[PDB]
């Protein structure tokens, strides 16, 4: 039902944990690099991930695809897209996965580096929300101040015509006495 | 002397950024200061008018810039500039401080200001360029910051808050979108720092590199240093009825760091706060049980119009405190007398020091229920509290 | 309260004469700054859209010469609440990359403060800020958490402000809580002072620094007052030849000791006031009397002024001519009385009896500001 | 007091009272009041 | 969170590590480098946008205070016109005392 969208992480044919209507490092990569998978009519087609190993050739294959892909997706070097952003994770992804073929320790290394590296990232997004956020927040309660004092200069107007009806009534009163 | 830039109408002069601070003293008061001295010398001739000799901008002799003493006149503030006289030209013209100055001031701390405003003024010279130079580049970056985002923010920032006025102020935003994208170009020219090619390319316009500056060393504990500073010193004195021997009542004793969960522990076992349960009853008990309210004189007279004859202004005021009684001295002490009885059944020495505590708790609400009745008594009688104006009218 | 990780109620102690932050949870805080705000003096220097609208800490004091100085705290009152909210603002995403929308907070402020000082900062924390929830103690009795008990009348001095907070079984005393308005600042005024007399003046900022660490380091206390004037006619032991990095032998002698010696001789300096002995002696006879004899036997230093050598050995003299041969007195100063408020606050934190003490938003709204009455006693 | 009826008798010690010896806020009002009895019984006392 | 002590010591050991990728094969040691360099670039951007947020909220700290404390000015004269109302109703009060007269 999902087809498999073009990405530059290897991948194999799709493998059936649903059929049809060695040591413990490929247990830890298998884990670590989930395999993608849809249920087309009913039944799980999972994408295992790539377990064979990478030579100089295939070192030449991944960094020519990266190079044209770059390209033909339109990505940018300098500031930040996430075209380049992703296809940069999926180049990293297949280092990960040759470096746990290679040696297990060393990609959990680059794991660990990547998940404190990205959470760093989400921790800078969430905190430029929260400041935009804070900013905004006092713009609001400096507007709605603005709404009270200028009902405080109501009040003033108020008070003015009351004293001008009290200093009426004291005429009025004057008058009486007199008259 | 030729250290001052090239100057231009279009660039930031130097009048604002005088520092009022690290400069000696005041310059209207340095003109009284003048005034004054002219009146007790008989000045007049040795300095000309009000203000002893400084130097000026040159010596009406050559372009470049020299310090020739002058005579000055006075000067207004609201300008910030002085009028002078020279002595043998009668010429009279207004000039800056940036030059003008006395002979009575240290001509030390003057060069230290002269030479602290010009390097503000290259400082402001090359964030000026920066920032001018940074609107030239053009862009292809995205914009997340919309009006949905400062929507939502206003929703949750919610209540009467957010929905009284949501109209007018929205111009901001449109330049703040600009200020997110020289930013977005400022990060660019950050990205282009690295490669001497275009370093080179920038250099060659006389701009200097000025970083905002994030990559500093790091320290290696953002923990403030504890021991670092002199340890601390416990001095103990107790007395004879309450001392351990003779000759050792100076008990002086140092401790370095001392334990976080230590500390921790011991409140949590012997305090009431370190109590969970205790600690809301704690705090049930002294904000529930507000007897203060209650007062021990009549501020209502309405039930008699006025004036009040003083009988029944007395009978009023004592029922009114013997009802108030009621209420308070045998009520809330047998109540909480029950509460009490509760909550001491569910260290030996802080359960006694609590109960000490619920003793004193009662004993302030006392003290301020009495304090509380005294002022408002006081108010009572300054209900007409005669204020200047009528003498008893 | 850490199942899924404990963003715990940030400490921000607003302590007696300086500003501390951080997490709680810390042993040590990580945010450290004077309280003073600098404002751009004028209007058109700000040219751009990376302007600073309020330089905040030490680049306030650094960048005085542009800036309007105002301190918005005195004594632990706030005066300028706007810029404290800039303080609070520049605090979190400038010292420690926090979300004031999304972290706890717990509130410091000096003792005894009026609970309309409270209810506006939760009005600025909860509308203007919208804190999760916020939670305040008072700063002494957050000082007697740092003393390994319930009990004790903090004799906190600090840079500007001295208080004596009775505390005995973690709940103040309010009734004979007093405050004493001499500390470093006036210390660093008098020092200062007295060293004009050694022919240096020692007015201007970069002089104030100048003095202010050199009040911060080398000043001891006088043991014997008279007899340090003995020392000091008899002998140049105590001048000592310090040096500055622009080179001065600045011979700093009975300066050694008189500076602190006015925290029990206040019109030495012309501050006419008692003796912080004095002081400390009538605040605990304004308790009951009964307690005493332990308060006194609680006496807890606190303050970031209070490391000098000898400071309570002349805390200790002068309460022993005090106290009559009828008590029990233990001056106690372990080295956090410059932090005692902020380990206190994060040990307060810490505690699993935090959970009952949040002031929600929702209920915040619903009760107003006086939520800080209804869940602060 | 709460030891009073906690254990049930009728003893004296209760609540410190309020010490005029050290209450200056009490001892402050009392001079309040007085002088502004003493300041409201001179125009009744000439006025008469 | 954010702390500078883990990421400067996660680089420092990439770094070191880098020999390791290089021993591995020295393409693998470069194609290492060069990513490095471009994601230690966006995490300069990203704490740039992060810099320019934090000028936006200290920028919008004092925008309002012109207006607010000048009118502020005009609650002083509110509570001022409240002391006016004040002597109105002693006046008030005088003269219905000579209407009662």
């Amino acid at each position: 039902m999902i087809p498999p969208l073009s990405s530059l992480v290897r991948y194999d044919n799709p493998v059936l944990v649903s059929t049809s209507k060695l040591t413990q490092t490929e247990d830890i990569l298998n884990s670590i690099l989930p395999p993608r998978e849809w249920t087309e009519d009913g039944q799980l087609w999972v994408q295992y991930v790539s377990s064979t190993p990478a030579t100089r050739l295939d070192v030449i294959n991944l960094q020519e695809k990266l190079d044209q892909q770059l390209q033909q997706r339109q990505a940018r070097e300098t500031g930040i897209c996430p075209i380049r952003e992703e296809l940069y994770a999926q180049t990293f992804d297949e280092l990960i996965r040759q470096v746990t073929i290679n040696c297990a320790e060393r990609g959990l290394l680059l794991l660990r580096v990547r998940d404190e590296m990205r959470m760093t990232i989400a921790a800078y997004q969430t905190l430029y929300e929260s400041a935009v956020a804070f900013g905004i927040r006092k713009a609001l309660q400096t507007e709605q101040g603005k709404s009270e004092m200028e009902s405080r200069i109501t009040q003033l107007e108020g008070d003015v015509k009351d004293l001008e009806r009290q200093v009426q009534e004291w005429k009025f009163k004057c008058e009486a006495i007199e008259k | 002397t030729g250290q001052l830039p090239v100057r231009t109408t279009t660039s930031m002069p130097l009048e604002y950024f005088d520092s009022p601070e690290m400069e000696l003293v005041q310059p209207e008061e340095r003109l009284r200061r003048a005034r004054e001295a002219a009146a007790a010398e008989g000045r007049g001739a040795d300095s000309g008018p009000v203000g002893v000799p400084g130097f000026s901008r040159y010596f009406d002799t050559s372009g470049t810039f020299m310090w020739a003493p002058c005579v000055m006149t006075d000067y207004d503030r609201g300008q910030d500039m002085y009028h002078i006289t020279w002595n043998t030209t009668g010429k009279t013209k207004w000039v800056k401080r940036l030059n003008l100055l006395f002979a009575d001031e240290n001509k030390s701390g003057f060069a230290f200001r002269l030479r602290q405003a010009r390097r503000r003024r290259d400082e402001s010279e090359g964030e000026a360029r920066y920032s001018e130079y940074v609107s030239k580049q053009p862009f292809n970056n995205i914009d997340v910051l919309d009006e949905h985002f400062k929507r939502k923010i206003f929703k949750r920032v919610g209540g009467d808050v957010t929905q009284r006025l949501a109209s007018n102020a929205h111009g901001h935003f449109e330049d703040f979108r600009a200020n997110f994208k020289h930013a977005v170009k400022s990060a660019i020219v950050d990205v282009q720092f690295r490669q001497q090619d275009a370093a080179a390319h920038l250099a060659a316009a006389n701009i200097q590199p000025v970083s905002h500056g994030s990559h500093a060393l790091v320290p290696p504990q953002g923990c403030v240093n504890l021991e670092a500073l002199p340890a601390g010193r416990v001095v103990v004195v107790n007395q004879p009825e309450h001392a351990a021997a003779e000759g050792q009542d100076w008990f002086a004793q140092d401790v370095g760091r001392e334990g976080f969960e230590l500390l921790l522990a011991d409140v949590k076992r012997g305090a009431v706060v370190g109590h969970p349960a205790l600690l809301t009853a704690l705090q049930q008990m002294y904000k529930d049980l507000d007897i203060s309210s209650m007062a021990l004189t009549v501020t209502d007279m309405r039930e008699l119009p006025l004036p009040a004859r003083l009988g029944d202004y007395a009978r009023m005021q004592r029922n009114h405190r013997e009802l108030v009684a009621d209420m308070l001295s045998s009520d809330w002490t047998i109540k909480v007398i029950a509460i009490v009885e509760r909550i001491l059944s569910g260290s030996q020495a802080a359960v006694m020091r609590f109960i000490k505590m619920v003793s004193l708790a009662m004993a302030d609400q006392l003290r301020t229920a009495v304090l509380s009745s005294i002022q408002m008594c006081c108010g009572f009688w300054k209900q007409y509290d005669v204020q200047p104006g009528d003498g008893h009218i | 309260m850490a199942d899924e990780g404990e963003v715990s109620a940030l400490v921000c102690d607003n302590g007696s004469g300086m500003v501390k932050a951080g997490f709680a949870g810390d042993d040590a805080p990580r945010a450290v700054f004077p309280s003073i705000v600098g404002r751009p003096r004028h209007t058109g220097v700000m040219v751009g859209m990376g302007q600073k609208d309020s330089y905040v800490g030490d680049e306030a004091q650094s960048k005085r010469g542009i800036l309007t100085l105002r301190y918005p705290i005195e004594h632990g009152i706030v005066t300028n609440w706007d810029d404290m909210e800039k303080i609070w603002h520049h605090t979190f995403f400038n010292e420690l990359r926090v979300a004031p929308e999304e972290h706890p907070v717990l509130l410091t402020e000096a003792p005894l403060n009026p609970k309309a000082n409270r209810e506006k900062m939760t009005q600025i924390m909860f509308e203007t800020f919208n804190v999760p929830a916020m939670y305040v103690a008072i700063q002494a009795v957050l000082s007697l958490y740092a003393s390994g008990r319930t009990t004790g009348i903090v004799l906190d001095s600090g840079d500007g402000v001295t208080h004596t907070v009775p505390i005995y079984e973690g709940y103040a005393l309010p009734h004979a809580i007093l405050r004493l308005d001499l500390a470093g600042r006036d210390l660093t005024d008098y020092l200062m002072k007295i060293l004009m007399e050694r022919g240096y003046s020692f007015t201007t900022t970069a002089e104030r620094e100048i003095v202010r660490d050199i009040k911060e380091k080398l000043c001891y206390v006088a043991l014997d007052f008279e007899q340090e004037m003995a020392t000091a006619l008899s002998s140049s032991a105590l001048e000592k030849t310090y040096e500055l990095p622009d080179g001065q032998m600045i011979t700093i002698g009975n300066e050694r000791f008189r500076c602190p010696e006015v925290l029990f001789n206040p019109n030495m300096i012309g501050m006419e006031a008692v003796g912080i002995h004095d002081t400390t002696f009538n605040s605990i006879m304004k308790c009951d009397v009964d307690i005493r004899k332990d308060l006194y036997n609680n006496i807890v230093l606190s303050g970031g002024t209070t490391m000098f050598p000898g400071i309570a050995d002349r805390m200790s003299k002068e309460i022993t001519a005090l106290a009559p041969s009828a008590m029990k007195i233990k001056v106690v100063a372990p080295p956090e009385r410059k932090y005692s408020v902020w380990i206190g606050g994060s040990i307060l934190a810490s505690l699993s009896t935090f959970q009952q003490m949040w002031i929600a938003k929702s209920e915040y709204d619903e009760s107003g500001p006086s939520i800080v009455h209804r869940k602060c006693f | 007091d709460i030891s009073v009826k906690v254990v049930n008798m009728a003893m004296e010690q209760y609540l410190a009272s309020v010490d005029p010896v050290a209450d200056p806020a009490a001892v402050a009002g009392r001079d309040l009041v007085r002088d502004i009895v003493q300041k409201n019984l001179v125009a009744p006392a000439d006025l008469v």
